[PDB]
RNA sequence: ACGGAGCCAGCGAGUACAACCUUGGCCGAGAGGUCUGGGUAAUCUUGUGAAACUCCGUCGUGCUGGGGAUAGAGCAUUGUAAUUAUUGCUCUUCAACGAGGAAUUCCUAGUAAGCGCAAGUCAUCAGCUUGCGUUGAUUACGUCCCUGCCCUUUGUACACACC
């Protein structure tokens, strides 16, 4: 919760490219996979999201799973900017 | 954020967690399962392990 | 008169060399347990405590005891650098006071404190 | 201790006189005559196969049976 | 990878058994039954049997494309090698787990 | 024009037997149609994986045990055949479950 | 006819080989004789003590004849045994490491043992001659 | 090998190092009887004397006993590797040494005193008359010294 | 029993992002170091030439060489850390105990009993354990005497059911 706000913005950005997040249940971990922040801070951020609308959460096999809802996509656009016709995983990139 | 928040837990009981529950009691590491025998006992048939003899 | 009783000591000679032999000679001149410890990585074992032991000797009244250097690290061994200074060996409760002598050479701090209170009824 | 372990020349001579014309010959049966102890009897059995005199039946370690030269 | 044959196949069985329990918890609303994971070269066909197949698919690649990326981020894979296919169950009554999750819901909702 | 025989070994390892034996029969039947020199379906010892476990959670009541074990069926089909004919026999004869795999290097 | 190594039993062979080594006295000495345990579990050193090592190297020689490529550890493991470990049960531990190496190094200089490829030691030309002669000599003692 | 010919009867006990060397029997196992010698050390000593272990050796020569006694006194002078010893590494910076008779029991009592002086977790447990080497006496051995 | 010598198994298990099994060669009485490999494993470790066994010798029935506990000191190894000995090894210490009372456990064949191996937990520890193979008998091959259970008939002011 007491997050240096730069690290939080990276997590949001990384969330929006994927539209998805696979965080461990591993506190005390020095750094997260892919993102350059502690795993605990990503889980605090995805805890903070789940409460105020968004973000469909599971906790199976020590792995949290977070997908962004329709209102989740709207608020992540508000935090970052990106207006319309963008990444997440709501639709395909081209042909795959 | 604090400096000393970690004893060296490379080995032993405290390091070896399970994949499922997060337990340090009756942990199958054989064939690299990393599963507490009670969750294994639940899912054993799913993981290919069957009771024959 | 010449020799005071007998040498209070490790394996051979007298005291005069013990007090000025730092760690490296004292390791070479010790059992395997102390040598193995020094062979492995030393970080934070002799860092904070030895400076307090040296600061205790410098700031002492002279003739009387130094200040009691309180120690969590009861796993440390008695090297001869700080013979004479009193140390508080931590038993969970109470930094228990141990006096370092010329006969306590190369023994652990922990083995001079005792955590449990010994048994009664019948010895 | 029950004695019969002491070595002497008088005891040496009695063993040689008590050797020939003897059916059973073994470590036990020498000791059964209150003779020199187990191994001292075993050594005495070894001398009695130097130049005949007592011939062997079994050859085993501890089960060492011999019989007189017929 | 490469690992020993005996450790790969147990890790595969685990992987499947993780996936199985994820899709039990995640696809509760869709009425999921079981997975049939095929592992060929390049592609791997992760077939998922469920009752409400239209809900599993969503609207032509939506929920399945969320879940494919989730499986990749769990187990280090890339896009293309994993492919999801949501099929109907050949007679739902015969499958026990389908009925289990129906009985689960009927109790949760409100019924005798 | 090529006819360059690399000597290729095929690895078949799996739990299920009736699939594996049917898969192994399918490759040799393809080898019979393509007419190659090949060593037959070699059958290596079955590595049985034995997880011994008490049945209880609590460790109370009687001391019962379950040998949760896994069958494994390791097989080989060695080919004295070119690279291109192996590329064909990898593309076809693929069944679900059984772990088809190629060594390719003699 | 045809003379062979195996027709002589191993007990009488090693004794005949030991006596053969005592006649030469050019097998060499290790430097630890009777200040040595032999097996790392063994409360008493060799009872024969003086001699003994000649019976030992004879044993290593005939083992290396019978087998393809025997090294040090496999001898250690062979010649090891049961520790009287205490009120605890027994265990197997491999015999003394160096002594067997000194048995092999000595047998290399005499010309019993030859160095083999892959891993271990095999038999020389002149080593096989003494084996067969000692086999022939013990067969004459039986007859 | 040879049965005892000649008159014999050359003394049953035999005293050595203020202790009783038993007549007949063997050197090795007469040495074990002495307070401080064991089986593997005594067999090491018998090698240096060059006497047969088969012989009973209560009918020993006097010069052979004087060799044996000197071998007991001095490890370093003779061919003894010097970590085959009872004590090794003691006093300040110097040499290893041992005893095998009344000298050893005195040395043990001196080392027991040395332990009592330092007041170690071993030495404290010697004062009690209890279990030094972290062994549990919850159940085992309900009689004690 | 102790020395040598002979010397034959099976289940297993084992690392590439780590640190696994670790032959072969040198150093070291040991433990254990070191170089080097082979092995993701019917391939290398591994014939896991395991033990008990079999042979020739030492002691002969004495708390003896049976028996190893308690102890002292050192030399190793794991780990950040070993004293409240982690374990191993070295030498020394040589205690109790000459087949165990009342009781009662387990067992009917490749079984019992002996022996060791093996993975499991494990960084390090095997008297533990689930497996394994080696040596391999005794004695029934019945009965309800005891114990338990089961029915059946009988009784029952019991049915939270003889607490
Ligand atoms: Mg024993
Ligand atoms: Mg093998
Ligand atoms: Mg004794
Ligand atoms: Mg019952």
């Amino acid at each position: 919760m007491l997050i240096p706000k730069e690290d939080r913005k990276k997590i949001y950005q990384h969330l929006f490219q994927e539209g998805v997040l696979v965080a461990k249940k591993d506190f005390n971990q020095p750094k997260h996979e892919e993102i350059d922040t502690k795993n605990l801070f990503v889980i605090k951020a995805l805890q903070s999201l789940t409460s105020k609308g968004f973000v469909k959460t599971q906790f199976s096999w020590q792995y949290y799973y977070y997908t962004l809802t329709e209102e989740g996509v709207v608020y992540l656009r508000e935090y970052l900017n990106l207006p319309e016709h963008i990444f997440p995983a709501t639709y395909l990139a081209g042909q795959s | 954020e604090n400096v000393w928040y970690s004893h060296p837990r490379k080995f032993g009981k405290g390091s070896r967690q399970c994949r499922i529950s997060g337990s340090h009691s009756g942990l199958i590491r054989k064939y690299g399962l990393n599963i507490d025998r009670q969750s294994f006992r639940e899912k054993a048939n799913d993981i290919g392990f069957y009771k024959y003899r | 008169r010449k020799r005071s009783f007998k040498t209070y000591s490790y394996k051979g000679v007298d005291l005069e060399k013990l007090l000025e032999m730092p760690t490296e000679d004292f390791v070479k001149l010790a059992p395997a347990r102390v040598r193995r410890k020094f062979a492995r990585g030393l970080s934070e074992k002799p860092a904070g405590l030895m400076k307090k032991l040296r600061a205790a000797k410098l700031s002492a009244p002279e003739n009387e005891k130094p200040a009691v250097v309180r120690t969590h690290l009861r796993n440390m061994i008695i090297v001869p650098e700080m013979i004479g200074s009193v140390v508080g060996v931590y038993n969970g409760k109470v930094f228990n006071q141990v006096e370092i002598r010329p006969e306590m050479v190369g023994h652990y701090l922990g083995e001079f404190s005792i955590t449990y209170t010994p048994v009664r009824h019948g010895a | 201790a029950k004695h019969a372990v002491v070595l002497d020349q008088d005891k040496f001579d009695r063993i040689m006189k008590e050797a020939p014309t003897y059916r059973y010959v073994s470590v036990s049966v020498l000791v059964d005559r209150f003779k020199l102890g187990g191994s001292l009897a075993r050594v005495a059995l070894r001398h009695l196969e130097n130049e005949g005199i007592i011939k062997p039946v079994s050859k085993h370690s501890k089960q060492a049976i011999y019989t007189r030269a017929t | 990878a490469i690992i020993s044959k005996k450790r790969k196949l147990v890790a595969d069985g685990v992987f499947y058994a993780e996936l199985n329990e994820f899709f039990t918890r995640e696809l509760a609303e869709e009425g999921y039954s079981g997975v049939e994971v095929r592992v060929t070269p390049t592609k791997t066909e992760i077939i998922i049997r469920a009752t409400k197949v239209q809900d599993v698919v969503g609207e032509n690649g939506r929920r399945i494309n969320e879940l494919t990326l989730l499986i990749e981020k769990r187990f280090k894979y890339k896009r293309g090698t994993i492919a999801l296919y949501a099929e109907r169950v050949h007679d739902r009554g015969l499958s026990a787990v389908a009925q289990a999750e129906s009985m689960k819901f009927k109790l949760l909702n409100g019924l005798a | 024009q090529e006819v360059v025989i690399h000597k290729i070994r095929i690895n078949l390892t799996s739990t299920k037997v009736k699939q594996l034996e049917n898969v192994s029969a399918n490759i040799i039947k393809n080898a019979e149609t393509f007419k190659l020199v090949k060593k037959g379906p070699v059958r290596l010892p079955t590595k049985v994986l034995k997880i011994s476990t008490r049945k209880t959670p609590n460790g109370e009541g009687s001391k019962t045990w379950d040998t949760y074990e896994m069958r494994i069926h390791k097989r080989y089909i060695d080919l004295e055949a070119p690279a291109h004919i192996v590329k064909r026999i990898t593309q076809i004869t693929i069944e679900p479950g059984v772990d088809v795999e190629v060594i390719i290097a003699a | 006819p045809g003379v062979s190594v195996r027709d002589v039993p191993a007990q009488d062979f090693i004794n005949n080989y030991a006596s053969f080594l005592q006649r030469q006295g050019k097998l060499e000495v290790p430097g630890y004789v009777d200040i040595v345990k032999t097996s790392a579990g063994n409360e008493l050193p060799p009872q024969d003590s003086e001699g003994w090592f000649y019976k030992r190297a004879a044993s290593v020689a005939r083992h290396i004849y019978l087998r393809k490529q025997v090294g040090v550890g496999k001898l250690n493991k062979l010649y090891g045994g049961a520790k009287n470990r205490g009120v605890r049960p027994h265990k197997h531990v491999d015999a003394s490491g160096s002594i067997n190496r000194k048995v092999l190094q000595s047998l290399e200089k005499l010309g019993v043992v030859e160095i083999s490829p892959k891993g271990g030691r095999r038999i020389s030309d002149n080593g096989l001659r003494d084996l067969d002669r000692i086999a022939a000599a013990t067969l004459e003692d039986e007859e | 090998s040879l049965v005892v010919q000649e008159q014999g009867s050359f003394q049953h006990i035999l005293r050595l190092l203020n202790t009783n060397v038993d007549g007949n029997i063997n050197v090795v196992y007469a040495l074990t009887t002495i307070r401080g010698v064991g089986r593997r050390y005594a067999n090491l000593v018998c090698k240096k004397a060059d006497v047969d272990l088969h012989k009973r050796a209560g009918e020993l020569t006097q010069e052979e006993l004087e060799r044996i006694v000197q071998i007991m006194q001095n490890p370093t002078h003779y061919k003894i590797p010097a970590w085959f010893l009872n004590r090794q590494k003691d006093v300040n910076d110097g040499k290893d040494y041992h005893s095998l008779a009344n000298n050893l029991e005195s040395k043990l009592r001196d080392d027991l005193e040395r332990l009592k002086k330092i007041r170690s977790h071993r030495g404290i447990r010697h004062f009690w008359g209890l279990r030094v080497r972290g062994q549990h006496t919850k159940t085992t051995g309900r009689r004690r010294a």
